[PDB]
This record gives structure tokens, C-alpha cells and sequence, in this order.
């Protein structure tokens, strides 16, 4: 992309038929972190005490 | 025909080529993508949760007792629980953690950590523990009094089992190396110390056991990132699996 | 043209790691973030900014390394079968377990959809193993469960009318081809905690999902050799959908097809004389 | 306003605990029934409700000195319990999540600690690979013996990437954990695949304020979550 | 010319290659397409259409008998009529079929699948029959008892000559694999089992042929699909032909 | 631009198999769909909804790999000629006929309709059948019926004023082109009942379609060879109709010009003992 | 109402039948004339009508205990009976459909089927290449030696893929197929080219109330439908 | 196509005059199965009884 | 340079190729056509004849 900082900018030109041939994908995906770290039924905001 | 100038690099391999290539089975239409719960986008958020550190690392500690630091109580004042050189290279307690084990394949690294700590007493059993950060310089603290001058908490065992240590991205530049290697003198990077002292005592009951456990737990921050893959030191082979 | 529009995907890694907000010094008893209880289950919650005095800190540091993606993004060893002169014919059986690295990467994740690039140099060599020339065209033939195998250089087999092949030269640049997601399944799996057939529970078949084996690559040379070839395969897994982490690999591998360990020593980092000095 | 006090309800059956320290839902998915967009089998499934999912006690275990450590596999652990057991038994085919609730409780003059996990595809092994009475051991469950290595080559501090609780005795008595279906298919039979392995682990040795160590067991109690069977053939009780 | 870097792959030939290449004959114009009955543009046409199955593969059956499976009148109750393991692979009776012709050019298989039965009696000769579909877990159903259990369809031999039991598509996965490839567990794939019971018995008047056929036949669903080319394992040639 | 435009054609494999409706309980008189008669040759109209509860499922699954271009698009072998170099020419007469996987895939269909991707791979070796390196060039020239037939390398006729050849180097990239259908008729036919001439029933000439042989590939290289030469030749159905599907073959392929078959044990599939016992 | 019955009107002639399945409609291609897109041949052709478009019954066949089937080449069966027989004697090129309907009664006290195939382009082979005899039987038809094999390598189980009915003495004593013209080509020879093969295989036996099998014939009945003719010379009867 | 689900999508491009040079056709063709299925002159219902 | 992947049939001489290729004298200027009586496009004017 010629260069914004870490900003990859990628035009993935895939030249034959099956999708499977296209080159990897360089797009960031969404980051759901809390699924794995706050996975618990009530939540629990920072400046509270956790039990009770 | 289209004329061409084929240049240097022509026919080469390269193990992180980014190219389309054709597909051997062009016609072939996959299964469907179902819900999966626990889809996993990028490996920062692994190392965001907390697993526990082998930090009982003493020579003659196998197994299960070797993620517990032993507490207990003291007979004399101020005295030392815990040392850590805070490293996420070479091979000490944080190697093989969550982070740790993510950082064997990775170079470099930067942002901030936290170490949390659950107490592992009685109900009955109280104590006060300051738990020390030392940026890099000089050596680890010899004394709670040179300890306290760093980035510090201080912990009181209570209801709330836990406590956080947040050891911040205190560093003249923006990342740091995994490695410790030697020859490039990569010690450079040295990122400072992790200290444990008794703040009053551990104080029990009668009778009661004198001595419990402290179970250490680290992670990244949000603010964390990895640079450069690389081999893992310690996932080896000398023959092909059969 | 919008049809060569629909050949093109703009894609753009440009998420960036959390900034840091400016704090103060916090004196009550109203908010106590550093009071944690990792009983829950639960990841700390404390941050930076409540536990010191923080400066401001524009985010700059990308995240895109440890994408699924870019972290198998890239090409491994997993193959490296050797035709010999005798019979001039080899093959390889198609999973990621015998070379180690690529393996414990996959360790890390329970399922993982992908496709795959794979690439095939063929070295020519010796009897005591030294680089040799020898100009021939060789043949790899995907051979799916349930088609008949070749047991010779020259068995009519090799005709391919069905079975997809790659011709190549042994001295010509390296054979290379995808594959899309090709499991009965909606993934693959890294582990497998049951057994591979129904009225039976034979310890060889425990930790066997056949779903992942899609069967065997065919390996001639075109004419009968006159030195050995081995043939490198290398394999890069792109477009990878990944679900549930796992507690990543720590002892050696020791067989292919499952998980058993030595576990004669039970420690993974090195040891120290004291706790409270290094 | 406390997630110490938890009463959970599913069926017939009602736990309570006042000492709990929260619920773990596993990747923050309850438990959920197959779409259509996503099924592959073609006959109308039976949903057995309330005579299936309901929490079942399993027997009880002593925590002593030298305990390594207990592990279920599921749906292995109640495939010959109650009317989950029997639509399990008589169907080729099983789909559905878990409510888990581990009970240990001791007094405030005891220390200790349980790690409470719900691996997904705990394939396990040692130095050998094993036989089918670890693999799947039934309502009794099995025991680590490389705890350790989490039986399979990994680690131990690792696995708090599981869905998981502590048992720690100074705060809390129990553990919580709802699991959803996990799987790369969306049905599997119930006596070949175990999906889930509950594995409940000391890690703080368990000690008493006297020398005389009187018995503290553990106790596991689950309840199957969103059920569905298909393929309904003659009972069949196990892969042997 | 246009500086280019020709990369890994070059000068292969793929025999899935989907690629334009130059016609030898450029300026050839061909004969039109005249009108033909029965244009086949995908070859699950065929395997939507029935055909029969060589079911009374008995050790010493030869010839066109080994399509008609015998049914007797019986002088005991709930007697077995047949017994077959449903896979489309393998050597087997559905092996030889037009979908078992075509499933040995695949891997992979999905869908319904319908079986067709035909009885030959006398106009006068009178029975009921049960067929069952039996879901994989188990064995074959040792008695009625057990099979009806399972899918099932009953029979009455009458005016329409013929039935269909259609096994439905029952599956943990999307799909299954064709073979049963020892080597690789594909028995993992088992699909169940069909079986053909008297549900109550062949009845004659008397002197009539105390023996009859059922002609049984096969065929796809339209929600059938197969992947996979691979070849066909009893298609071979030891010498060029001449 | 839009000249350009007529040399691409958007064409999209979308074609899904078909769904589940939910079902419920049926008790009537009224339908009866599980009642059918064969007798008629129509196939059984029943489904799973009317013979079962079915739950609804979403199609999702395609059939491409199965439709009559995918099913023949890819290449296979075909000739097999073998230049010594006594005289360093050779032929293959054009049909696909010799090398049983291509004709048995063909015998599903009465017509067929297609163009052809020809691919010509060359190999050298020794008397001993080793492989063995030769550098040269070769002539592949189709020789049409009439046209007159080179007899020795140095022929005149190899000249190839009016036959089309390609001359490619044994030691480097196959030679490949395409092909028009080039029947007179207006289908190739895999099998015809019926005489190659008026005035003739000979054996000979039953069975025998004089249409569908467009004549000879001939092989020369263009200095006498030093090592024999292997010429494998694959062919790439393509843009292919097909119609009238046929009883596929069963019975092993004996001769390249007529169906003859041993049929000494009328059975395809195997025995077992008994009918009731796997 | 009743596709048991049915009439067949063609020309002059017109066949009734009690006791029908339905009637076959080869590909669902009612016979039709050739249009001026795919006709090569420049002159105009004989369109005979009614003379030749009729109902032609063969010779009678006794349906035996040890019959392997029956077959007639089309239009070689017919090419020496009627107007039909003279037009394809004295013309080059033919083309037309055909009207099969095959006759076979017996008691409601005997048992048997009968397989009834219109196998287009049917060339057959055995252990050897087959004599003129065997290749054009004319009106007489042949008789199959390898049934099993559809006299051709492949197998009679798959030939239901061909446009067929079945003759099962206990529902129907009839079957009816209406057959277009199938080539590669638009016209083609009447004596050296058969594009259609009538089939008639049995594949449940002939068995009665008795042991003394009264005669039971099988009986053929073809009409030609939309026929042309091109090329018009003198009659030649045989491609010998 | 860089992915729907069971969709392949091909931009076929034929660099060469004749249309025989073009590469394999990647469509979907109409399937009449009924040709082959259903070839009777009375169409018989799935709910019916197919004789009479 | 863009990435390219030469395939089967490279540096392959067909005879009945349709292909342009550089001209050795790429300045020259031909004269002119005139007028012949006589052409003929298409040798099937010849078979008519
Ligand atoms: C042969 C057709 C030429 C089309 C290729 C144009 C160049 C490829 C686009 C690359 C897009 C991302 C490059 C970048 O900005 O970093
Ligand atoms: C040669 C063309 C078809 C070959 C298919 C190769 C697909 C390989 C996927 C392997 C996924 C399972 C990995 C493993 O079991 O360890
Ligand atoms: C070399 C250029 C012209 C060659 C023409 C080749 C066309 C081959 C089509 C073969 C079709 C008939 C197949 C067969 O008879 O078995
Ligand atoms: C040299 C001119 C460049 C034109 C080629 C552009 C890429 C080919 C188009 C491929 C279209 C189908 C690809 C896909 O979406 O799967």
C-alpha cells in the first residue's frame, strides 16, 4: 500500500476457479476476548468486588 | 505472446509466499460452515486469559506441587516470598504458561501484563503480601524496603481470594525481544523483576496449618502484541513419527 | 469489468492493540479494582489505568501476526516420502503428524476448517545420499479411500482417468496445487476423544476420527529410476476457521497417531535452587 | 447482588448452594437446539424434556491426602442413568449441553483447592494408549495419573483455557458450569464420542486443623440441557 | 516486456487443470447439434433411477436368478427373509447397482435412498411383509422383535404389485464415505442395516408354486449427492488393448 | 471494453440438491404413497416426508462434481506409443479405446458430444527401461485419413504443409492442445449396432463407427533418436452433451474395436453363504 | 381412470389390451418429424402415411422353462414386411419411431415376469464377435445367451435404465412402449444400421398350478410412427 | 470466489480464437430426471395408487 | 514483476498456431496494392468453377 502506519491493504486477486485457489485472507477479524475471559452468567465490572 | 521479462526470484519457494495456485479439485463444493461455540479469530485472545505458572520451580518439585509457592508463617520481620526475572523467553516459570508458550513462537513482544494471585489458606488464616514490580537497571531487590520504591501492590487476604499485580509496558522502546539469546547479547531487553514479600505476616489459629499456598496466575493486557514468527525451542523430533 | 470485480476481494488488516487513557490518584473506598477472585473462572479485570498513574498512549501496534490466519499462514513440512530405484514407486499417507511443528501449532485449537496449498520439491541423490543429477518426469496421483493402489512403476492404475495427478520434473521448478476443505465433517479435528468404529473399543482405534483421512498421495517416476528421489511435501493451511482452544502441546510427540508421552519427569520449565533468587 | 447464593432448576430436581462463586457459562454459549440451516438428518428428532434434562447425582468421592485427581466423560458418565440413559441407548445419534455442579464442601478450620474442568475432546493418554475402562469409565469415572500433564502430553497450567471454576475451601463449595454442544458435526452418537470431560483436580493438597482427617467427599451432580435424539433403533448400551 | 517472476507450479500438468490452451485446428467449424432424446446433463439423473438389485447372492447362484430373492410359504412364525448391510461401497449386493456403479467413481456420499419391492407370485398367492431400516450402532436385528424397532415399512401383496421402504438419510455427518478401507477405519461410515421379515407368511391355495420372488430394487433420492472422483477399483487392464 | 467482454463467459456452479419438509402423522385411506407398481417402469414417487416424520432441512449441498463436464473433465492416458530408435517412428492410432478407465467412464452415455484437451508427455530411457537424459526435439504430426503416411524419420512428408504438427523438446514442457468435435456425425458413439460398409456383414466390421476415427498421430524425432522415447498421450473431455445413458460397462474390456467379453461366471458382486447373515 | 386399459389405433389397425401397466413413453419423446434445422439430405423426402404406419405382428414365441429371452433389431424385424418393408428396401436413409406392445397372457395359477426393453444402439458381443445371424436375425428374431449380461458386457440388473415395463403375469399380460428415433445422425440405412433393440427377458420363471405347463406364447406386435425415406433407388433388401 | 456457501463462480477466459481453446464450462445445466423417472403417458401422483 | 505461472504446452511450436510475433522489419512501408482482376477470397469459388 505504498506506506497510516500497519494499515495492510491488500487487493487478493485470485486467477482460477475454485475459491479454495485464492491467496490467504489478510483481514483482521472481529476479537471476542470476553467469551473466553469473562465467561461467567453475571458480570463483573472492574471497580466492583467479584463475590457477593 | 505478451512479451515478458521473467527476473530474479523466477521459480522460487518461498514458505510465506502469498499467491493463488490452482486448485487439484476445482469442482468440489465443501461442507457447510455450522456454529461452533468458542470461534477463535487471533491468538491474542488466548493469551488474554489467565493460566497458572509453574513458579514453584525448585529443584526437587515434580508435578502438580510445582504451581503453588508456599506461604508461611514467619518468625522474623519483612522477609522474601517469591522472585521472578520478568522474562517471556528463555526457559523460568513464565515459559511454559498460556503467554509463555505463545512467546516460544514469537520474537518479539510488547504491552502490559498482569500476575494474579490467589491466596490458598484457611478461612481462618489472615496475612498482608506486597508484591513488587522493579523496572531494569540493576538486580533483583534484596529487601522489601528497596522493593516498595518500584511499582508495587500491596494484598490483604480476605473474602476477595485475589489480588492483580499490574506489571505495566515500562520501556524506552516500543517493543521488546522473547529471546535472551546470548551471542546477539539480547539481555538488551532485560525487563525487570518480580518480587514477593511478606507485608505483616501470616497469621493463623492454633493448631491450624502454617503453611498454605499462593497459586500465580499471568496474562496479557489489551494493549499486548507479538512480532516475527519463529521455531519453537522446545517441540523437537529426531526421527518421523510412525 | 464487474465480473473481474467479483475475482478481486479488498481485504485490509488494519486492527490496532488497546491505547492507554491518562489516570489520577484514586484515595476511597468506593472502587476497588485490583480485588480480584479468580474462583469464577473469570480473567482479571483490573487495567493499567486504575492500578498506577498512567500517562496517555495513542494505540500504533497492529495484531495482525497473531491472526489464525498469518499464524498458519505459511508453509510446513509434513511429508517426505523416498522412491527408491528398486520398485521405483512410494507414497504418503495424507495427515499433519509426522512432522512435529506444524502438529503442535494445530495444537493449540479442537477443530479447524481450512484449505490447502501444497508444494513438492524432488531431490535426486546417491546411494550415500549426495546430490546427483537425474532429469525425469515424476507422478503424484491422490489415490481416495476405496480406489485401488498401484503396486508397480508400471501398473495401468497410473492411467488417472479418475484419480486427480500432478506431473512434474524432478529438475524443474517445484509442483504446487490447493485443495479446499474436504472433510465429511463440518471441521477438522486436532484430538479425538472416542473411537473409529461402532463394536469395538481396541486401544488402536481409540483417538482414530477416519474423517480427518482423506487418503494417500502416489508417488512414480515416469520411467524406471536410475537414482533415488525424495520428495518434500510441503503443506500451508489458508483460509482457516478456528473454534476452542486448547492447553498447547508441552511433552514430545512420540507416535503419529496418538497422544502418549513419556511423563517420566513431571515439569516443564527449568529448575532453580531457591525460590527467592534466580 | 450475591452470586454467592445460586438455585438452579431443571426438571424435577432443584441444587441450591450459599457459598457459590458464580456460574461459568462455557464461551459464553447456553445451551442451544440444532437449526435447520445447520442439520443433516433427515427424521424429526425426539426431544424427550423434562424425563431427560434434570439434574442426576453420581456417587460421591473421598478427597484424600494423596488424591490425584477425577474425570467423567460425557455423555459416557450417564448413558445407563434415567431417561437420558435410555433415549441415549435407544438412538443412534445425540445432541446437547450440560449443567454441571460440583459440591465439595469442608470448614473454615480446612484448606485446599479443586480445579473444576470441562474439556472438550479430552483425548487422553500416557506412556501407553489406553483401554477402554479409562477411555470411558462410566458413572464411576476415572483417575489422573499424570495430573500434571492433564493426561494428554499438555499441561496442567495450561488448561485454564477450559471452561472451568475453582473450588478453593475459604471462599466457596461448589462449581458451576453450563456447557454448550461442542463438536465439528452437528449430532454424534452418544456410546462412540465423548464430547465433554469433567475433570476435578486438586492443586492445594487438602489440610484439616487436627491431625485426624475426617471425610470430605466430592460430589458431582449433572444435568443434561437441550436434548435431541435421531436414529431410533433397538437399545444399545455401549461401544463393546 | 513485462517484468514477470514465473513462481512454483510451472510447467506442471494437473489433470484437473482448468486452463485454456491453443486449438490445433482453428478455422474448423463443426456439424450443428441436431435434437437427441434423453440429454443427460448430470449423472444423478441416473441415480434417481431404479434398478435391481443382485440380492440373492448366495455361494452356487449364477445368472439372472441371483435377482430374485426366494420367498416360501413358511411353517414357522416371524421367519428372516434377507438381511443386507447398507454401503454403497464394498462388493456387495448394492455394489453392482447403477448408484452403486456410480458411488465406485466417489468418495463421499450423502442422501436418501429409496429400496422398490416387486412380488412375483400367483395372482392367488396372499402375504404380508416387514421391511426394516436399522441405523448403524449395532448389528443386523437378530429376530422381527428387534427390527421392527428401526424404520419400517409393511407389505401386503395385492393389486400393487410393488413397495418402497425409503432409508432416510440418518447421519451424524453431512456426509459418508463410500469405502471401507480397513486401513484408514472407514468402517467408521457404517450406515445400518436393511432387513426383510415375513409379518405374517406366504399363503397358497393348494398345489400352487410354494415358492415366489421378490425383485428388489434401487435408487436415489433427490436429495442425494456424491464428491470425490476416485477410480473404479473393478475396471482394470493388464496389457494395452489391441 | 466489450470485445473483450465476449471472450469471458460468467458460469456458475449453484445448483443445490434438494430439501426436507417437516412431516407429521398420516392415518387415512385416502394416501396411500408407499403403494407402487414397477410394472410400469417408472421409478418409486415416494419420499421421506410421506413415509416417515421428517424434521425440514435447508439444502445445502451441490452437485457439480457430478454433472457430465465435471465428471469427464480431466485428463487421462490414452496412447502409449514407443519410438525406438531403430527407425525413430511411431503412431498411435486416435481412439479412446486402449486404456480401459476412459472407455468405461464413456460407456455411461450412447452420444457424446465434446472437444478434447490433448497433453503429450515424453520420456527417454535406455534398453534396460531406465531413465535416462536425451535432449531433442520431436514432431507429433496428425495424419487425417488419406493423407499419406511418413514411413521412415527422414520422409519427405514430415514436411507438414497441410498437416497440422507440434514440435516440442523431450526434455521440456508437455506439448498440449485442444480440439473441436470433429465427427461428421453429430455426436461421437460409444457403441453402434451396426456395419462399418454397404455389401459386408463381416464380424470384422460389426460394430464399427468409421466416424468416429479422425485418423493418426505419427512420431518422429528430428534426428535420430539415441534412446528410445516413451510418448504418453492424455485427452481432456470438454464442453460435453451427452445423451441416452447406458447399463455401464460390467465385464472386464478384452479388444480395443469390439465389446467381447469372457462372461464364464455370470455374478459381478460377491458370495456369501446365506441370505439372513452378512 | 384405468390405465389397465388401453387402444391403440395406428392406420388400418388397432390393439386393445385388458390388463395394461401404463404405456412407456421412451424419454418422454413422443415420436416426430425431422425439421429443416437438422436435415442434411437436399431431397424431398416419401412420407408413406397410413401404409406403413401400422400395427405389424411377428411370429409367436412359446415361453419355455429354460428360456434365456428373446430380441429383434429395429427396423431390421420389420425390414421385409408390408409398405414399411418396401419403402426401407427401395430408399437409402430411414428414420422413424415405433409402437411396441408386447403380448404375453397366462392364468391367475401361474407365476413369472417378464423384463421388456427398447435398448437403444444395442450392440452385443459374447465370448466372441457375433455373425450376421446373431447381428440382424430379422423377423424371427434371436435369443440371448448371456441374459445376464444383456449380450453386451454390462449387466441386465442396470438395464432398467433403458426405457422398459415389466410383464408380471400376476398384475399385467401387456406391455406398451412408444419409442422416437434415436441417432447420432439425422437419417441413416434401414439394412445396415439397427437403432433399436426390443428385449425380452425372463427374469422370474414360468411356473404353474400343475406339472404339465400348457403352451404360453409370447407374441410381439411393432407399428413404425412418423417414418421418412430419402434417396430413392432400386429395392435392396439386405446389407449382404 | 474468495468465499454462499456451495457456489463456485468462474470468470472463464479464452485467450485464443476458437472456442474449442476455452476451458471447462462450470455451469449447472436444467436436470429433467422425470424423463428417465416418470417416462409413462399418464403421470401417476405420489398419493395415488398407480395402477387403475 | 507480476507472478505468472507458465503451464503445459510452453515453447511448443504448432504449426497452426494464431499467434503475433515480432517483426524483423518493423519500419517497413510495402507499396501499395492495385487493382488485379481476378481475386479470389475463398477457394471454394474455385470448386464452383
Ligand atoms: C495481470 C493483471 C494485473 C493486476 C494486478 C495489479 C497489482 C496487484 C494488486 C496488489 C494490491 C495490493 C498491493 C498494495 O497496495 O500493497
Ligand atoms: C491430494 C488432493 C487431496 C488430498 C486432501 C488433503 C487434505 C488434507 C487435510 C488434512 C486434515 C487433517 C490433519 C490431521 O489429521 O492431522
Ligand atoms: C490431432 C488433431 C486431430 C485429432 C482428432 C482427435 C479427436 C478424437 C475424438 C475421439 C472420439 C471417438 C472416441 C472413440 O471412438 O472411442
Ligand atoms: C491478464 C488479464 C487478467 C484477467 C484475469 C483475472 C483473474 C481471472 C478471473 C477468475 C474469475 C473466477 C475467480 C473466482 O472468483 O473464483
Amino acid at each position: 500500500g505504498a506506506q497510516g502506519g500497519s494499515t495492510i491493504n491488500y487487493n487478493n486477486i485470485n486467477y482460477y476457479s475454485h475459491a479454495a485457489s485464492a491467496a490467504q485472507n489478510k483481514q483482521d477479524f472481529t476479537q471476542d476476548p470476553s467469551k473466553f475471559t469473562q465467561p461467567i452468567a453475571d458480570v463483573i465490572k472492574e471497580t466492583a468486588v467479584p463475590l457477593k | 505472446g505478451l512479451p515478458t521479462k521473467p527476473g530474479p526470484g523466477s521459480y522460487q519457494f518461498m514458505t510465506t509466499d502469498e499467491d493463488c495456485s490452482p486448485c487439484i479439485l476445482p469442482d468440489f463444493q465443501p461442507t457447510p460452515e455450522i456454529f461452533i461455540p468458542g470461534k477463535v479469530n487471533n491468538l491474542l485472545e488466548i493469551a488474554q486469559v489467565e493460566s497458572i505458572l509453574e513458579a514453584n520451580n525448585r529443584e526437587g518439585v515434580e508435578g502438580v506441587e510445582r504451581y503453588v509457592i508456599p506461604v508461611s508463617v514467619q518468625d522474623a520481620l519483612d522477609a522474601q516470598i517469591y522472585a521472578l526475572r520478568l522474562e517471556l523467553g528463555g526457559s523460568g516459570p513464565l515459559s511454559s504458561s498460556l503467554l509463555g508458550t505463545l512467546a516460544k513462537h514469537y520474537t518479539q513482544w510488547s504491552g502490559s501484563v498482569e500476575i494474579t494471585c490467589m491466596f490458598t489458606g484457611t478461612f481462618m488464616t489472615t496475612g498482608k503480601v506486597l508484591l513488587a514490580y522493579t523496572p531494569p537497571g540493576g538486580d533483583m531487590p534484596r529487601n522489601r524496603e528497596e522493593a516498595m520504591l518500584g511499582t508495587h501492590v500491596i494484598w490483604d487476604f480476605g473474602l476477595q481470594s485475589s489480588i492483580t499485580l499490574v506489571i505495566p509496558w515500562i520501556s524506552a522502546s516500543h517493543f521488546r525481544g522473547v529471546s535472551n539469546d546470548d551471542v546477539l547479547n539480547y539481555q538488551y531487553y532485560a525487563a525487570g523483576h518480580v518480587t514477593i514479600w511478606y507485608q505483616t505476616n501470616m497469621v493463623i489459629p492454633p493448631g491450624f496449618p502454617n503453611t498454605a499456598g499462593i497459586i500465580m496466575m499471568i496474562a496479557a493486557q489489551p494493549n499486548f502484541s507479538f512480532r516475527i514468527q519463529k521455531d519453537r525451542e522446545d517441540m523437537t523430533q529426531t526421527a518421523i513419527l510412525q | 469489468g464487474k465480473m473481474l470485480k467479483d475475482a478481486i476481494d479488498k481485504q485490509v488488516a488494519g486492527a490496532l492493540v488497546a491505547g492507554t487513557t491518562t489516570s489520577t490518584h484514586s484515595v476511597a473506598t468506593d472502587s476497588t479494582p485490583a480485588l480480584q477472585a479468580a474462583e469464577t473462572g473469570a480473567t482479571s479485570t483490573a487495567r493499567d489505568e486504575s492500578m498506577i498513574e498512567t500517562r496517555t498512549i495513542v494505540p500504533t501496534h497492529g495484531i495482525h501476526e497473531t491472526s489464525v490466519e498469518s499464524f498458519f499462514g505459511r508453509s510446513s513440512l509434513v511429508g517426505m516420502p523416498l522412491l527408491a530405484t528398486g520398485t521405483s514407486i512410494t507414497h504418503w499417507r495424507i495427515d499433519f503428524r509426522e512432522f512435529v511443528q506444524l502438529r503442535a501449532k494445530m495444537s493449540w485449537f479442537t477443530y479447524m476448517r481450512f484449505d490447502v496449498e501444497f508444494t513438492i520439491i524432488a531431490t535426486s541423490s546417491t546411494g550415500q545420499n549426495v546430490t546427483t543429477e537425474q532429469h525425469t518426469t515424476y507422478q503424484v496421483m491422490y489415490v481416495p479411500p476405496g480406489a485401488p493402489v498401484p503396486s508397480n512403476q508400471d501398473s495401468f492404475q497410473w492411467q488417472s482417468g479418475c484419480n486427480p495427478s500432478v506431473f512434474a520434473d524432478t529438475d524443474g521448478p517445484p509442483a504446487q496445487f490447493s485443495v479446499p476443505f474436504m472433510s465429511s465433517a463440518n471441521a477438522y479435528s486436532t484430538v479425538y476423544d472416542g473411537y473409529a468404529r461402532f463394536m469395538d473399543t481396541d486401544p488402536d482405534r481409540y483417538g482414530i476420527l477416519p474423517s480427518n483421512f482423506l487418503g494417500f498421495m502416489y508417488f512414480r517416476t515416469l520411467e524406471d529410476a536410475a537414482h533415488q528421489v525424495r520428495f518434500r511435501i510441503y503443506a500451508k493451511i489458508k483460509h482457516t476457521s478456528c473454534w476452542i482452544p486448547r492447553a498447547p502441546r508441552q511433552a514430545p510427540y512420540k507416535k503419529r497417531y496418538n497422544l502418549v508421552f513419556s511423563g517420566d519427569s513431571d515439569r516443564i520449565c527449568s529448575n532453580r535452587a531457591s525460590l527467592t533468587s534466580y | 447482588y450475591s452470586d454467592r447464593v445460586a438455585q438452579l432448576t431443571l426438571g424435577n430436581s432443584t441444587i441450591t448452594t450459599q457459598e457459590a462463586a458464580n456460574i461459568c457459562v462455557a464461551y459464553g454459549c447456553w445451551p442451544a437446539k440444532l437449526s435447520d440451516t445447520d442439520a443433516t438428518s433427515v427424521d424429526k428428532p425426539t426431544e424427550p424434556g423434562v424425563s431427560a434434562d434434570r439434574f442426576y447425582t453420581l456417587r460421591s468421592k473421598p478427597w484424600q491426602a494423596d488424591s490425584k485427581g477425577w474425570y467423567w466423560k460425557l455423555p459416557d458418565a450417564l448413558n445407563n442413568t434415567g431417561m437420558f440413559g435410555q433415549n441415549a441407548q435407544f438412538h443412534y445419534i445425540y445432541r446437547g449441553g450440560w449443567a454441571v455442579h460440583v459440591q465439595c464442601n469442608a470448614t473454615k478450620f480446612h484448606q485446599g483447592t479443586l480445579l473444576v474442568l470441562a474439556i472438550p475432546e479430552h483425548q487422553i493418554a500416557t506412556q501407553e494408549q489406553p483401554a477402554f475402562d479409562r477411555t470411558m469409565p462410566g458413572s464411576e469415572g476415572g483417575t489422573f495419573q499424570e495430573p500434571f500433564w492433564l493426561e494428554d502430553g499438555t499441561s496442567l497450567g495450561n488448561s485454564l483455557i477450559y471452561p472451568h471454576q475453582w473450588i478453593n475451601l475459604r471462599t466457596n463449595n461448589s462449581a458451576t458450569l453450563i456447557l454448550p454442544y461442542v463438536n465439528a458435526i452437528p449430532m454424534d452418537s452418544a456410546i462412540r464420542h465423548s464430547n465433554w470431560t469433567l475433570a476435578i483436580i486438586p492443586v492445594a493438597p487438602l489440610k484439616y486443623a487436627a491431625e485426624t482427617t475426617p471425610l470430605v467427599p466430592i460430589t458431582v451432580t449433572i444435568a443434561p440441557m437441550e436434548t435431541e435424539y435421531n436414529g431410533l433403533r433397538r437399545a444399545i448400551a455401549s461401544n463393546q
